[PDB]
C-alpha cells in the first residue's frame, strides 16, 4: 500500500498531527504530487469523508 | 436538470465503485509482480 | 526590482502588506485584487519604510492587482552595510531631510513607476484580450443585431416556442442548440464566437405556455462568453445587468412574434384595427429601445464600455464598466422602484398576447381597449416621467 | 499512479474514509482534478500555518525541525501539505472522519564512515542504473589519507605568557587552524558526521582576546567544515555535475587560502588587532557561512542532479535579497548546469540524455517498437522515452515535458533514419531565470518533433499506410472486397479448421491482384486474419467488461491484419488495431448478409418465369427476403455515409491540423472515438439484436435456397417449412431491429445523437416502418 | 442549468464504462501473469 514515501508523507502528517491511514495517506501524497492545490485537495476529501 | 444530476451522482458513483476495485487491482498488482 | 518593479506578492516572511494567496491569485477576480496580496500587514506600515507612502498601500493593491492580471501578465516590472562619517548620504538626507528627499527623488519615481504599471497592465488588458469582444458578441446575440435573425424568427421559427410547444419539449437541448444555430446561420451578424457560445440559464423551469396573457417565450437567457483572467474585474451587477437586458429583449421579441402570428393566421385564409393597436403599443418601446442604443446611443454604451477598463486596479475598472452598463439599463428606466410600471406593462402585455391570439384566429374589443388603454396609460407614464425626473 | 490514478486514488481515499455518498468519491476525484495547482509551488502563510498546523501538532517544534529535515532531503509539497493539513485540523468533520475510517481500517487488518557510505551508495545506485557503464575509480588512499583532509586539522601557559605574547602565539595557531593545522591555544578538532571542525581553545587566555579570537574563528570552523565537505563530495559517484560543485567549492576554497596567505603576510608586517582580524575577514566570513548553509541544504539530502538544479534556482531566489549572493548563484548555477544541463540540451537536441551519474531530466527504457505495433500500449513511445521529473531542473520544472519530448522526436527521428542533433540547440547554464532555457528547448522540440513527424509522414509514409489501411480494413477499394468474398465465399464459410488459412491468403492475393486495389502501392501489404473469437460475442465481453458452444467459421473469422514497422510501428498500436479489425470483421459479416439476401432474391425471381398463380407461398418469402434486403441496404448506406466516413473525415482532417506527434495521435484518436461513439459498440444487447437479424436473414435464405434447390431437382427449421418459417423469421428479425431502433432512440434522447433519428427515417422513408416504430414506442 | 447535468452524464457514462474495462484489462493482465 504505502510505499517507502507514502509511509514518509502519513508519518510526517501523524508528526504534524492526525492519523492517515496507509491507502489515505499514499492517496493524499499521491493528489499532492499529482500536480494538485493541497488546500483543494483537502477540501475534496473533506467533502467525501464529512460528507 | 435535476435527472441529470441524479445521473452524474449516480455515475460518479459508478466511476467510484469502478476506480476503487482498480485501485485494489494495482494494489493486488503490486503484490504478484513485484 | 523584485515587489514593485516586480510586483510580485509572496510575502510569507511578515515584511509586507501583501500575503500571497492560493486561491485569490488563481480566481482572478475581485477577491484576486482584493487579497492576492493579502493583508498579511492590513498596515503597510510593517511592509515598508516611511518614505514608500506614495505607492505603499499601492503596493499593498497592487500585489493583489497582479494576482488578479497573474493569468494574463504576472511578470513585469509592475506585477510578480554602511561607512564611516561619510557625509554625503547623511546631508543628502539630513540638510534636506530624509523623506523630503526620499520624496522627491524615489516615492516620487516610485509613483511614476506605479503609474505606468497600471497603464501597461490596463493596455494589455483592453488591447486585444477578446474581453470587449465578449461585450460586443453579446450586444450581437445576445442583443440580436443581424435584423436577418429577428425577420426569420417572427417568419418562420416562431412557431413552437412563441405559444409553447411543451415544458419539456420546448426545453429539449438538441433541438434549441439547433434553433440557435439556424438562428445564428440565418443572419450574418450572430456568426461571433460569443453568438453561438450564449448559453442557457434559468431561474425557474418550463411550467405553462397558455397564449393568452405575456407569456408566450421567455424562458431561454442569453449568456455570452468572454476571455479569463479578464474576469478579474467581474463582479455579479455587470453580468446580472446583462441577463437581464437579454431578458426583456426576449419579452419584447415574445409580444413582436405573437403580432406577427396574429398577423400570419389573419393572413391564411370584429377584428378592426387591430394593427393599428399593435403599431401604437409598439411605438414607446421602439422608442426607449431606440434611446438605450439605436445610432447614437449604439456609440455612447460603446464610448461608455471604451472608457469601462481605465483603472490602476481591477476593482475600479470594474466599477466603471459595470457604471457603464447601468446608465445603459437606465436608459430604458430599469429603477427598481417601478414595480409597479412592471405590474402595468404586464397587465398590458396580458391584454397585448391576448389581443394577438384573438386577431390569429379572426379580438376587435381588444384593439380598441389596447388604444384606450395605451392612451391611458401614457398619460399616467407622462404623469409618473414628471413626477421622477 | 496508473492511467486513471486519479479515480483510483480518489475511491480508495472515499473507501478509506468509508464515504461513497456525500460528495463522492468521484466528486472528491472531479475536485482535486479540476481544482488542482499545475504544481506545488504557490506560497503560504508559513508563520500562520505553523502556527495553526502547532495547534494540534504532536510538537510544534518537531513540525519545524520536520521541515528543515525535509528541506535537507529536499522533500516535495511540504509547505502545501502543511496548509492542507492546518485546513483539515480546522475541518473537524473531515478530520473525524478520517480518523474514525483509519481506526475502523486497522482494526480491520564517524564523518569518514558516512563518507565512505555516501561514495558506496552513489557507486552502488551509479552501478544499478548503468547497465554497465564504468565509472573513474579515485585512490582510496585519498579518502583514506586524514592527513590529505584540508579541514581544520580534524600553547605556553596562558596564565604564565605574557598577554601580547600568548595573543602572538594564538595568532600563529589561528593562522594555522584557519589553513588546516591545529593550533597552539585554539584548534578546530574532526567533526562527528556532517559538520565543521571543532575549535577548542585554551582557557588561561585574556578574555577580551581569547573571545575576539573565536569571533575571528567563526570562519575557520566555517571553512574546516567546507574544506572536509569538499573532499567528501569529490566523489565521483556523487555526480558529474556534483564534480563540477565540489570543483567550484574548491576554487572558492584556493580563493580563501589565497586570502589567508596575505593574512598571513600581514601577520609577519604586525597590522592587526583580533577584533580587526574579524572585521577585515567579516566579508569572506560571510560568504564562507553562505556557502556553508548551502552545502548543508544540499549534501543533507544530496541534492544531485536536477534537484540539485531546482535547488540551485531556489538559492538564487533566496540570494535575491543581496545582490552579490544571488549574483554568485547565478553564475554557480550556470557553471554547474554546464554538465547536467548540456546533457539536458543534448537529451532534448539529439535525443540522447547521458549521465553517467543518472542526472539527466529526460529518460530512456527498453521498449519494442516491434511490440508498440503488436501491443495496445505504445513501448517505444512510453518506456523508450521516458521523462523523470527528478533530473528537472526547478527552472525547467515546467518545460520537463516539452524537453523530453524534444529528446524523444530527435530519438524517434533517429529511428526514422534521421541524426538527432537540434541545431537551434543553446548551451544551457543556470542562471536566475532559464526563461531563455525555456525558449530554446521549446524550439528544439519544435524541430525534433517536427523532424519526427516530418520522417513519419515522408519517409515512413503514414499517410500511404492510411490509404492501405482504407483500401484493406474500411474495404475502400471495393474491387478488392468483392473479390475476397467471391473467392472466399467457400473457403471462409468453411469452419475455423475446415477452412486453410493458407487458401484464404491465397484467395485473398488473387482478390488484391485481379481487382482495382492493384492500384495500391501497398495493397500487397494486406493479409487474412482469424479473430480469436466472434465479433458479436466480442463487442459483448467488451461492453460487459467489468468457444465449444458457439458455431465456428472462417466466414466468421475472416478479417484484415497489418504489421507495422517502426517508427510506425510505434505509432500504430493494437488497440486501434484491435478495433479496426472488428470493424473489419463486421463489415464483412454485412456484406456477406447483403450478398446472401441478393442471391436468396435472384433465386426468388424463378417465380416471375414461372406461373405467378403457383407461388403462394414463395410470395411471402420474397417479399421478406425484398424487405430485409432493402432495410439492410438502406441501413448500410446510412451508417456508411454517417458513422465511418465521419470518422474517416475527423481523422484526415485533424492529421492535417497535427503538427507533432501528440497532436497526430490526437487527430486519430478524435477520429477514432468519433467512429466509436457513433457506430454503438457499447450495447451487448444491440449486438445480440443485429446477430438475431442476421441469423434470421441468413434462415430465411437457407429455407428460400433449399426451396430452390427441391424445385430444380423436381424439374433445419428453416428448411422445414416454406412460407410459416419464413413469416417466424421474418418476425424474429423485425422484432430485433425494433428493438434496435429503441435502443438506438433511446440513445439519441439521451445522448442530441441523431443518428438513431437518421436510422429511423432510413428505414421508415416510406412509412413502411414508421407507423410499427411510432406504435412500439408505446 | 441541466446542460452541465447532461454533458456531465454523456462524459460520466464513458468514465464509468472507462474505468471498468481498466479494471478488466487489468484482471486480463494479472490472470494471465
Amino acid at each position: 500500500v504505502l510505499s517507502a514515501e507514502e509511509t514518509e508523507l502519513f508519518e510526517l502528517a501523524q508528526a504534524a498531527g492526525g492519523a492517515m491511514d496507509p491507502e489515505v495517506f499514499k492517496i493524499l501524497v499521491d493528489l499532492l504530487k499529482l500536480n494538485v492545490a493541497p488546500l483543494a485537495v483537502f477540501q475534496m476529501l473533506k467533502s467525501m469523508c464529512a460528507g | 436538470m435535476k435527472d441529470f444530476e441524479n445521473q452524474i451522482t449516480e455515475l460518479k458513483k459508478e466511476n467510484f465503485n469502478l476506480k476503487l476495485r482498480i485501485y485494489f487491482l494495482e494494489e493486488r498488482m503490486q503484490q504478484e509482480f513485484h | 526590482h523584485d515587489w514593485v518593479y516586480s510586483g510580485v506578492f509572496r510575502d510569507v516572511y511578515g515584511e509586507f502588506m501583501i500575503q500571497v494567496n492560493h486561491e485569490y491569485l488563481g480566481c482572478r477576480d475581485k477577491s484576486y485584487w482584493t487579497h492576492g496580496y493579502v493583508l498579511v500587514s492590513k498596515e503597510v506600515e510593517a511592509c515598508v519604510p516611511v518614505f514608500l507612502k506614495h505607492v505603499a498601500h499601492d503596493v499593498y493593491v497592487c500585489g493583489k492587482t497582479i494576482n488578479l492580471l497573474k493569468l494574463c501578465c504576472p511578470r513585469h516590472y509592475l506585477c510578480c552595510v554602511q561607512p564611516d562619517t561619510d557625509e554625503t548620504a547623511v546631508q543628502l538626507s539630513e540638510l534636506l531631510p530624509l523623506p523630503v528627499l526620499m520624496k522627491h527623488s524615489v516615492t516620487a519615481p516610485l509613483a511614476a513607476h506605479v503609474s505606468l504599471v497600471n497603464k501597461a497592465a490596463v493596455d494589455y488588458f483592453f488591447v486585444e484580450l477578446h474581453l470587449g469582444a465578449h461585450f460586443e458578441a453579446l450586444r450581437h446575440f445576445l442583443l440580436m443585431e443581424d435584423g436577418e435573425f429577428a425577420q426569420s424568427l417572427s417568419d418562420l421559427l416562431f412557431e413552437k416556442l412563441g405559444a409553447g410547444q411543451t415544458p419539456g419539449e420546448l426545453l429539449s437541448p438538441l433541438v434549441l442548440n439547433s434553433v440557435l444555430s439556424k438562428a445564428l446561420q440565418y443572419s450574418l451578424h450572430g456568426d461571433t464566437p460569443h453568438a453561438a457560445n450564449l448559453s442557457f440559464a434559468l431561474k425557474f423551469l418550463p411550467e405553462a405556455f397558455a397564449p393568452n396573457a405575456p407569456d408566450v417565450l421567455s424562458c431561454l437567457e442569453l449568456r455570452y462568453k468572454v476571455d479569463w483572467p479578464l474576469n478579474i474585474v467581474v463582479t455579479e451587477g455587470c453580468l446580472s445587468r446583462y441577463s437581464g437586458i437579454f431578458s426583456f429583449l426576449l419579452q419584447l421579441k415574445l409580444m413582436m412574434w405573437t403580432l406577427k402570428d396574429v398577423c400570419f393566421h389573419l393572413k391564411r385564409t370584429q377584428f378592426r384595427q387591430l394593427q393599428l393597436f399593435k403599431h401604437e403599443m409598439q411605438h414607446f418601446v421602439k422608442v426607449i429601445q431606440g434611446y438605450i442604443a439605436n445610432q447614437i446611443l449604439h456609440v455612447t454604451w460603446c464610448e461608455f464600455r471604451a472608457r469601462l477598463a481605465s483603472v490602476g486596479d481591477l476593482e475600479e475598472i470594474q466599477r466603471a464598466h459595470a457604471e457603464y452598463l447601468h446608465k445603459a439599463v437606465f436608459r430604458g428606466l430599469l429603477t427598481e422602484k417601478a414595480a409597479p410600471a412592471m405590474n402595468i406593462i404586464h397587465s398590458l402585455f396580458s391584454l397585448v398576447l391576448k389581443f394577438r391570439s384573438q386577431l390569429i384566429s379572426q379580438n376587435f374589443a381588444l384593439m380598441q381597449q389596447s388604444y384606450s388603454t395605451f392612451k391611458y396609460y401614457s398619460h399616467f407614464l407622462f404623469k409618473v416621467v414628471s413626477k421622477l425626473v | 499512479m496508473s492511467e486513471f490514478r486519479i479515480h483510483h486514488d480518489v475511491n480508495e481515499l472515499l473507501s478509506l474514509l468509508r464515504v461513497h455518498g456525500g460528495d463522492g468519491a468521484e466528486v472528491y476525484i472531479d475536485l482535486l482534478q479540476k481544482n488542482r495547482t499545475p504544481y506545488v509551488t504557490t506560497t503560504v502563510s508559513a508563520h500562520s500555518a505553523k502556527v495553526k498546523i502547532a495547534e494540534f501538532s504532536r510538537t510544534p517544534e518537531d513540525f519545524l525541525k520536520k521541515y528543515d529535515e525535509l528541506k535537507s532531503k529536499n522533500t516535495r509539497n511540504l509547505d502545501p501539505l502543511v496548509y492542507l493539513l492546518s485546513k483539515l485540523m480546522e475541518d473537524r468533520e473531515t478530520l473525524q472522519y478520517l480518523q474514525q475510517n483509519a481506526k475502523e481500517r486497522a482494526e480491520l487488518a564517524t564523518w569518514q564512515q558516512s563518507l565512505e557510505l555516501t561514495r558506496k551508495m552513489l557507486r552502488d545506485k551509479q552501478s544499478k542504473k548503468n547497465s554497465g557503464q564504468r565509472l573513474p575509480v579515485l585512490p582510496a588512499w585519498v579518502y583514506e589519507r586524514p592527513a590529505l583532509l584540508g579541514d581544520f586539522l580534524p600553547a605556553v601557559p596562558i596564565g604564565s605568557l605574557p598577554l601580547a605574547s600568548q595573543e602572538a602565539a594564538v595568532v600563529e595557531d589561528l593562522l594555522y587552524v584557519l589553513v588546516g593545522v591545529d593550533g597552539r591555544y585554539i584548534s578546530a578538532q574532526p567533526l562527528t558526521g556532517r559538520q565543521g571542525r571543532t575549535f577548542l581553545v585554551d582557557p588561561n587566555l585574556d578574555l577580551s582576546i581569547r573571545e575576539l579570537v573565536s569571533r575571528i574563528l567563526p570562519v575557520a570552523a566555517s571553512y574546516s567544515t567546507v574544506t572536509r565537505f569538499i573532499e567528501e563530495k569529490s566523489s565521483f559517484e556523487y555526480g558529474q555535475v556534483n564534480h563540477a560543485l565540489a570543483a567550484a567549492m574548491r576554487t572558492l576554497v584556493k580563493e580563501y587560502l589565497v586570502l589567508v596567505t596575505q593574512l598571513e603576510q600581514l601577520q609577519r608586517q604586525g597590522l592587526l588587532s583580533l577584533q580587526k582580524l574579524w572585521f577585515y575577514i567579516q566579508p569572506a566570513m560571510r560568504s564562507l557561512d553562505i556557502l556553508a548553509s548551502l552545502a548543508t541544504s544540499v549534501d543533507k539530502g544530496e541534492c544531485i542532479g536536477g534537484a540539485t538544479l531546482s535547488l540551485l534556482h531556489d538559492r538564487s531566489f533566496s540570494y535575491t535579497g543581496d545582490s552579490q549572493a544571488q549574483e554568485l548563484c547565478l553564475h554557480l548555477t550556470k557553471a554547474a548546469s554546464t554538465p547536467y544541463f548540456e546533457i539536458l540540451e543534448k537529451w532534448i537536441y539529439r535525443g540522447i540524455i547521458d549521465d553517467p551519474y543518472s542526472e539527466f531530466m529526460v529518460e530512456e527504457h527498453e521498449l519494442r517498437k516491434e511490440k508498440i505495433q503488436e501491443d495496445y500500449n505504445d513501448k517505444y513511445w512510453d518506456q523508450r522515452y521516458t521523462v523523470v521529473q527528478r533530473q528537472i531542473p526547478s527552472f525547467l520544472q515546467k518545460m520537463a515535458g516539452k524537453v523530453l519530448s524534444t529528446g524523444k522526436y530527435l530519438n524517434v527521428v533517429r529511428e526514422c533514419g534521421h541524426d538527432v542533433t537540434c541545431p537551434v540547440a543553446k548551451e544551457v547554464v543556470y542562471t536566475l531565470k532559464e526563461r531563455a532555457y525555456v525558449e530554446q528547448i521549446e524550439k528544439a522540440f519544435s524541430y525534433a518533433s517536427k523532424v519526427l513527424l516530418d520522417f513519419l509522414m515522408g519517409e515512413k509514409e503514414l499517410l500511404a499506410h492510411l490509404r492501405s489501411i482504407k483500401r484493406y480494413f474500411l474495404m475502400d477499394q471495393g474491387d478488392f472486397f468483392v473479390h475476397f468474398m467471391d473467392l472466399t465465399e467457400e473457403e471462409l464459410k468453411k469452419p475455423v479448421d475446415d477452412i486453410t488459412p493458407t487458401r484464404l491468403e491465397a484467395l485473398l492475393e488473387l482478390a488484391l491482384r485481379m481487382s482495382t486495389a492493384n492500384t495500391d502501392p501497398f495493397k500487397d501489404d494486406l493479409k487474412i486474419d482469424l479473430m480469436p473469437h466472434d465479433l458479436i460475442t466480442q463487442l459483448l465481453r467488451v461492453l460487459a467488461i467489468e468457444p465449444t458452444e458457439l458455431t465456428l467459421s472462417g466466414l466468421e473469422a475472416f478479417s484484415f491484419d497489418y504489421v507495422v514497422t517502426w517508427p510506425l510501428s510505434l505509432i500504430i498500436n493494437r488497440k486501434a488495431l484491435t478495433r479496426y479489425q472488428m470493424l473489419f470483421r463486421h463489415m464483412f459479416y454485412c456484406k456477406h448478409v447483403e450478398r446472401q439476401l441478393c442471391s436468396v432474391w435472384i433465386s426468388n425471381k424463378a417465380a416471375k418465369r414461372f406461373s405467378l398463380h403457383s407461388a403462394k407461398w414463395f410470395a411471402g418469402a420474397f417479399t421478406l427476403r425484398q424487405r430485409m434486403l432493402n432495410f439492410v441496404q438502406n441501413i448500410q448506406s446510412y451508417m456508411m455515409f454517417e458513422v465511418m466516413e465521419p470518422t474517416w473525415h475527423v481523422l484526415e482532417q485533424n492529421l492535417r491540423s497535427a503538427s507533432n506527434i501528440d497532436d497526430v495521435l490526437g487527430h486519430h484518436a478524435s477520429f477514432l472515438d468519433n467512429c466509436l461513439k457513433d457506430c454503438m459498440l457499447t450495447n451487448p444487447e444491440l449486438l445480440r439484436v443485429f446477430s438475431k437479424l442476421m441469423s434470421v436473414c441468413v434462415m430465411f435464405t437457407n429455407c428460400l435456397q433449399r426451396f430452390t434447390q427441391s424445385m430444380k431437382l423436381d424439374s433445419p427449421q428453416l428448411a422445414s417449412s416454406f412460407e410459416a418459417t419464413i413469416t417466424k423469421f421474418d418476425k424474429n428479425f423485425s422484432a430485433h431491429l425494433l428493438d434496435l431502433l429503441a435502443r438506438l432512440s433511446i440513445y439519441s434522447t439521451s445522448d442530441c445523437e441523431h443518428g438513431m433519428a437518421s436510422v429511423i427515417s432510413r428505414l421508415d422513408f416510406n412509412g413502411f416502418y414508421t407507423e410499427r416504430l411510432e406504435r412500439l414506442s408505446a
